[PDB]
Order: structure tokens, then C-alpha cells, then sequence
């Protein structure tokens, strides 16, 4: 402060070091906060910095990088931002970035046409420039925590410019590119700037910088595309972009690394792609061992929704999974019985893994808001399973008298009021158990006695395609087995009736089982084929028959 | 030297006879090849003909898994199921945003119970985007 | 050379006839065909059959379940949140 008419001299003397000793100067004055509001009070001061930086810039930047930190050290402070405007200083560093764009590149158009020394100017030139467009984005990064000025600079062409900057420095990457991504994700939170962001293709020029080392270029370019990821479009880019390889890496690392991987994972192909990276050792890493967490196990959950992955958790003889059932029943974590139901879903050899706890998942699921879903759960994942021997365990279990008291729960009350019940599910899981199960013969003769309350519940429950398509699919279970097949195909079966009524139904699904049962009832009755090409033919030219009956 | 059979029929071996048996079944196919246009549908006929199988020594053709689902969800998830599911995001978008200009670092990112007890998958719902925080203060000289 | 062509004639209308013969009495039952038997006129000038033909609409679209719980808003907007337009 005893010099500080001195550096105004030394700016005034016509010499490029003579100008940049007294700015280093008094960049190093400022450096302190203390004097801080007695030279940005100083009106002589500056003044002559930015007439300096509009002056001396061009052919010198050893003073446009001393006179724009200092403007950082003033706006490091809020207090400070309206002396700040009240000078043009703002629009400086959007001339100076508008400038050193094209003048980057018309160097690189250069470089391609130049000798050896002169490569080595132009690369210590965009080397200096890198650092000058650095200091000069994080100058309007501090001065946009005001959104009326923030406003006011993304009118002039602002994202435009930091795309620019971006692919400036996405080779070489420097202090540009970190300021650059920051003030991008400051303003990723708006729409408009999130527009003309992703119209200038930048989700490519982000995946293009993977691997990076420097974490907080990591933080700053995962945040940014955490923050592009909530629309529909961006996902696939992603995801077919190579995001997920060397993300899923980033697991033990950095912390967003997760945040994103979930995003990711809730597509098919970011499971299909982690089916093959070590994160699946991973998860069950921090599931295990007790210090896991809500979107751990979400986006395990999200995870064994592929076959590899359930391979991959259950082991190779039953070790895997015998542990995360443990965890899931001991602490009775809801987000484990789901991944376990969700392993438990896919067909294969896996489903022997589960051949050891039906009957204690079965107990589970009979007496158990969180209990009723951890038993839903349970039976869910005793209704995916097929190989097991199911007529053992259809008695040894007495799972007849227990799904008859639980099937005529709520029944004959009008699908209005009682089809929103929350017994409801359980009955669906039932049904879809009962069909799984009826595939058997000895487990068909076992469920025979369920056969009317089947039948009861067909004629009342009707609202919802999907619990007809489970009953029908149950019937035609039955049907295919000879020692049960005559017993619901009766000249007058309230079965066949009912599919007679559902042949011509909207869902396709719906009308598909009920050809697949239907054309098993005319192949061992040749009446029933009649009635069913009678109702055929009347559902396709009934117009025909309907005209020749007014011409009648 | 080649021996005999009889193919499909005993028809006359007369120039006119011969010209009649043609002419009439030509007349009967006609109606048959319309009755098979107009009311079967394309789908059961082509069925039909792929799966028929016409005979070289007789005269005559012989005409000889997993569950299922509802057409959107990946799993047998029922209506009130899937009804509550529908209500509960329509309460999701119903939600007013965090402020610009608000201390909300903690994205928290927390699991719904009505997905955690429902939705078979995509059970974490984020509250608010990341937002970077320039480092300013409003502290004058120290 | 002396009578093939008028047997093979015969032959191939008599296959293409059973075809379709197969057919019919596969889907339309046997009240319908003799129903449509009398509801039809051959023409001799013509060289076909004569009946009342019509067509022989569609569904727009059906709402689809989604499994996107994320529907939370998120972006905010200039031109909403603040009053003021981008240009």
C-alpha cells in the first residue's frame, strides 16, 4: 500500500514488464482481504486496470492474467459485486473469451502450416491463453451467484462460448476445463441453458474426457452429467457412449460415481454392460459387510434384473445368495427379500439355489405394512420357482387350507370397493403360485379341491385384465393334465363359458391364453369345437349376418 | 413294362366327358376359393396352409411355456398395484422445487415406501438437481 | 401324350379344392356353410359367384404401464421462474 501510485506509474509506462511487475504487484496486495475495499474504493485504480485490459491484452498476456485475478480476489467477495458493475468490467472477460475463441482457433488452423519453433510458440501461446480464459470464467463464475446477472450474461451468447472453452481445453486438460465444467453445472440447473447446452453436443464432449485423473474435474464433469441424465434422451447417449465401463470402476473411488451408476443401471444395456465389470463384487462388498446404503441396494436391486448379474451374486454353488438371505431375514431388510425375489425371477439352473428355503420362505410369507410386504415379497419369490418338487411341499406346508381362507378373503364384495384392498397382491402371487405349481400332476391332484373357489373368484374378480390372465393361465394348467381334463369339461362348464365371453376381449394377452385353452377343449370334445367356430365365425361376419336378416 | 395303380378317382377317358368333370369342378372351386376369401381371415388361412400337409398316395390334406403379462411392466404386478403406483407419482410431480438460491446440498436421494412396496425396480427418487456453489461470501474486511 | 393334360387338370383343381374344402370345414361349422349356400349366385356370363360383400375401425392406442418413478420437476426456467425471456 506504500507503492500504490508507484504501480499506476509503472501501468502507465509503455514497457511489457514495466506494466506486469506492478500488476503482479498488486495482484499480490490484493491477495490479502484487508485493503481489499480500500482499492476497489480507489476510483483512479481501477479504472486504469480495465482501460489496461482493454489496451495491453492482445500481444500481452503476462498483465491480463495479474489484472483479472485480482478482479477474482475483488469478487471473491459479494459485497464488492456492485462496484464491480458499476465499471464495464463484466463485459471484459465475455470480449476477451468472444476474442481468444476465434484467435485459439486460428492458431490450431496454424499449427497445421508452420515450422518447429514457431509449433512451440503457438503452444506456449494457448498454454497462456488457457490459463487467461481460466481466470476469466471463474471471474464471471463468482460474479453469476447474482441470477439477474447471470440472466444478463446468458443473454449475450454465454453457452455458446463455455462449449467453446470447453473443446478448447478437452485435449490438454487444464484450469479452463474445470472452470468451464463448473460454470456449466451452475447453469444446467435452467432449462433454456440445459437447451442450447445438449443442442451443441455436449454429452459427447463430456464422455470424450473419460478417463480423467484430476478428481475434482471428476466431481465436476459426473455432476454435470448427473444433472443432464434426468432427461429421457441423454440416458441412451450415455449408455451407448461407453459411460458405464469406466464408471463402474469409480464405485470404491468417488461418491457421485453411484449416484450416476443407478441412473445409469436403470436401463437394460448399462445392466447388460456391468454384467462385465467388477462392481458386482463390489456392492456385495458394502451390502455384506454392514455399511450399505439405500441406493447400494437399489441399484442392486436395479442389477440382478440380467441373468449374468443373478449368476454373479448367487455364486457358483449356493454360497452367494445364502448369505444375502440371511441378512434379509435376520434384519428383515425389505431391499434384500426384493433382491433376492429379483434372483429368484430368473429361470435356469439359479432356481436350485432356492430349494433350501422354501419352507422357511413359506413361513415367512404365512404369518408377516413392512411385514405384509417382506411376506408378499417371500411369495414372490416362492411363486418364480418351478423345479422345485412343489407336491412335498403343497402338503408338508399346508399351503391348501392357507390359500383357500386367503382366496375367499374378501370375496363376493363387488370389485368396486374391494379390488383396491391390500390383501389384494397376496391373492395375485396365490394365483400365480397355484399356476406355477399346477404344472405338476401330483401337485394338480393336490390343488383339485381349489377348483370351485377358482371358479368363484373368475366370476367375480373381473375389473383387472392381469388376474384373469393368472386364473385363466392356472386353468389351462389344469386342462393339459388327462386325469383332471374331463372333470372341467363339462357340456355345460361355467369355464368355458367364461372363455367364450373372453374370446372377443380388448387385451390381446387375455385372448391369447384363452385360444391356447380353448383349442386344447375342442381337441378332446369335437362339440366344444363347434360352439367355439360358431362363436368365431359370429364375431367376423356378423355384419353379413345382421344385413340378410333387414333384407329378411 | 410300368405297372398301373389307381390315383384318386375312376374317371371316363372321353375329349368331352372329361371337359365337363373340369368344367364342374372348376365351378365348385370357384365358390370355395371366394367362401375361403371373404370370411376366413388371412391370418387362420395362412395358418391353416402352413400347417396342412397334402398326401402322395392318398387324395386328402392332414391338417394337424411362460407367464404372461399385462403390456407394460416387466412382472406380474397387479391393478391396485399399479393404480397406487400411478397416484404416488402423480403426488411426486405434484412437488414444489427447491429455491434458487437455498442451502440444498444434500441431494439425500431417499426410496419411496409406495416404490419400495410396489415398484419392482427404479425404487430411488432424487429430489433436486445438483447445483455448484461459487465460493463468495458476504464478510467485508474479516 | 393322350390324355395327361386333362387328367392333370383335374387333378390339380381336385387338390386345390380339397385345400379349400379343409379349410372351411376348419373354421365356419356346418350350420353356417349350408347358411351362406343358399345366399350366393353363380353367373355363367361371368364365370364366378355373386353375394353381399361389406369389409370383411381400430383401437388408437392403449396407455401403457412406465416404471419412470423419477417425476419429480427438476429444471428451472428463466422464462417461468424469473419473467424474463433468453433473447
Amino acid at each position: 500500500l506504500g507503492k500504490i501510485d508507484e504501480y499506476i506509474e509503472c501501468f502507465y509506462g509503455e514497457t511489457s514488464v514495466e506494466k506486469n511487475k506492478g500488476a503482479v504487484a498488486l495482484y499480490e496486495l490484493s491477495k490479502n482481504p484487508q485493503n481489499l475495499t480500500q482499492l476497489v474504493n480507489n476510483e483512479t485504480l481501477m479504472m486504469a486496470l480495465a482501460r489496461v485490459f482493454r489496451e495491453d491484452w492482445k500481444k500481452h498476456f503476462e498483465v491480463g492474467t495479474n489484472i483479472m485475478n485480482l478482479f477474482v480476489n475483488i469478487s471473491k467477495f459479494s459485497c464488492l459485486h456492485g462496484i464491480l458493475l458499476h465499471h464495464k468490467i463484466g463485459t471484459l472477460c465475455v470480449n476477451a473469451m468472444e476474442h481468444e475463441t476465434k484467435r485459439y482457433d486460428f492458431w490450431i488452423a496454424e499449427m497445421k502450416k508452420t515450422d518447429q519453433e514457431t509449433l512451440r510458440k503457438l503452444k506456449t501461446a494457448i498454454r497462456k491463453q488457457a490459463m487467461l480464459l481460466a481466470a476469466c470464467v471463474t471471474f464471471l463464475t463468482n460474479l453469476a451467484t447474482d441470477i439477474s446477472v447471470e440472466l444478463k450474461m446468458v443473454r449475450r451468447n454465454l453457452v455458446a462460448l463455455l462449449v467453446k472453452c470447453l473443446q478448447m481445453s478437452s485435449e490438454s486438460t487444464s484450469s479452463l476445463t474445470t472452470a468451464t465444467i463448473k460454470f456449466l453445472l451452475k447453469l444446467s440447473i435452467f432449462d433454456e441453458n440445459k437447451i442450447v447446452m445438449e443442442q451443441n453436443g455436449t454429452i459427447e464432449k463430456l464422455l470424450k474426457l473419460f478417463p480423467i485423473q484430476d478428481p475434482e474435474l471428476r466431481k465436476a464433469v459426473i455432476m454435470l452429467l448427473f444433472n443432464f441424465s434426468f432427461d429421457s434422451k441423454n440416458l441412451p447417449k450415455m449408455v451407448n457412449g461407453g459411460l458405464v465401463p469406466h464408471m463402474a470402476s469409480l464405485l470404491d473411488s468417488d461418491t457421485k460415481a453411484l449416484n450416476m451408476m443407478y441412473l445409469l443401471s436403470c436401463n437394460d444395456d448399462a445392466k447388460a454392460m456391468l454384467a462385465y465389470t467388477d462392481a458386482i463384487k463390489l456392492l456385495m462388498k458394502d451390502v455384506l459387510s454392514g455399511t450399505g446404503s439405500e441406493v447400494t441396494k437399489a441399484v442392486l436391486l436395479n442389477i440382478c434384473l440380467e441373468k449374468r448379474n443373478a449368476q454373479l451374486v448367487c455364486g457358483q454353488r449356493g454360497q452367494g445368495l445364502d448369505l444375502l438371505m440371511e441378512m434379509s431375514i435376520n434384519s428383515r431388510d425389505l431391499m434384500l427379500i426384493k433382491v433376492v425375489r429379483a434372483i429368484s425371477s430368473h429361470e435356469g439352473a439359479t432356481q436350485n439355489m432356492f430349494l433350501k428355503w422354501i419352507e422357511t420362505l413359506i413361513g415367512i410369507a404365512k404369518n408377516e405394512e413392512s411385514k405384509s410386504s417382506f411376506g408378499l415379497e417371500c411369495m414372490g419369490t416362492v411363486a418364480e420357482l418351478k423345479v422345485a418338487p412343489w407336491a412335498k411341499i403343497i402338503q408338508s406346508e399346508n399351503l391348501v387350507p392357507w390359500m383357500k381362507t386367503q382366496l375367499q378373503e374378501g370375496i363376493d364384495e363387488s370389485e368396486e370397493v374391494t379390488v383396491l384392498r391390500d390383501i389384494k397382491p397376496l391373492q395375485l402371487q396365490i394365483v400365480i403360485a397355484c399356476g406355477t405349481m399346477a404344472r405338476q400332476l401330483d401337485a394338480a391332484r393336490l390343488l383339485a379341491p381349489l377348483i370351485d373357489t377358482f371358479v368363484q373368484l373368475l366370476q367375480s374378480c373381473q375389473i383387472d385384465d392381469e388376474f384373469v390372465v393368472q386364473l385363466l393361465y392356472v386353468f389351462l394348467q389344469f386342462l393339459k393334465h388327462k386325469e383332471l381334463s374331463a372333470r372341467l369339461m363339462t357340456q355345460d362348464s361355467a369355464l368355458g363359458a367364461h372363455m367364450i365371453d373372453l374370446m372377443h376381449d380388448a387385451n390381446a394377452v387375455v385372448r391369447e391364453v384363452c385360444d391356447n385353452a380353448l383349442l386344447i377343449m375342442g381337441e378332446h370334445s369335437k362339440e366344444w369345437a363347434k360352439r367355439i367356430a360358431g362363436e368365431r365365425f359370429k364375431w367376423h361376419n356378423a355384419q353379413w349376418l345382421e344385413m340378410v336378416e333387414r333384407d329378411d | 413294362h410300368h405297372h398301373h395303380s389307381q390315383d384318386g378317382g375312376a374317371y371316363s377317358d372321353e375329349r368331352q366327358d372329361l371337359d365337363q368333370t373340369i368344367a364342374e369342378v372348376s365351378k365348385e372351386l370357384k365358390l370355395k376359393l371366394l367362401i375361403v376369401e371373404n370370411f376366413i381371415p388371412r391370418d387362420v388361412s395362412e395358418r391353416i396352409k402352413e400347417r396342412a400337409e397334402w398326401n402322395e398316395d392318398s387324395f386328402e390334406w392332414n391338417v394337424n411355456k411362460r407367464l404372461v403379462a399385462t403390456p407394460g411392466c416387466r412382472r406380474p404386478m397387479s391393478m391396485c398395484e399399479r393404480m397406487l403406483v400411478e397416484t404416488a407419482r402423480e403426488q411426486f410431480g405434484a412437488q414444489r422445487r427447491p429455491p434458487i438460491s437455498g442451502s440444498g446440498s444434500f441431494v439425500e436421494a431417499t426410496i419411496p415406501e409406495e416404490t419400495i412396496r410396489f415398484c419392482g425396480e427404479n425404487v430411488v427418487v432424487f429430489s433436486a438437481l445438483e447445483r455448484f456453489v461459487p465460493e463468495v461470501t458476504d464478510s467485508d474486511p474479516s | 401324350r393322350q390324355v395327361e393334360a386333362m387328367l392333370d387338370d383335374i387333378r390339380q383343381l381336385r387338390k386345390e379344392l380339397l385345400l379349400n374344402i379343409a379349410i372351411i370345414d376348419e373354421y365356419i361349422p356346418v350350420e353356417h356353410v349350408e347358411l351362406i349356400e343358399k345366399y350366393v349366385s353363380w353367373s355363367e356370363e361371368h364365370g364366378d359367384w355373386q353375394l353381399k360383400a361389406i369389409a370383411y375401425s381400430a383401437p388408437p392406442a392403449k396407455k401403457e404401464f412406465s416404471n419412470n418413478n423419477q417425476t419429480v420437476p427438476m429444471y428451472y426456467s428463466y422464462r417461468a421462474d424469473l419473467g424474463a425471456s433468453t433473447a
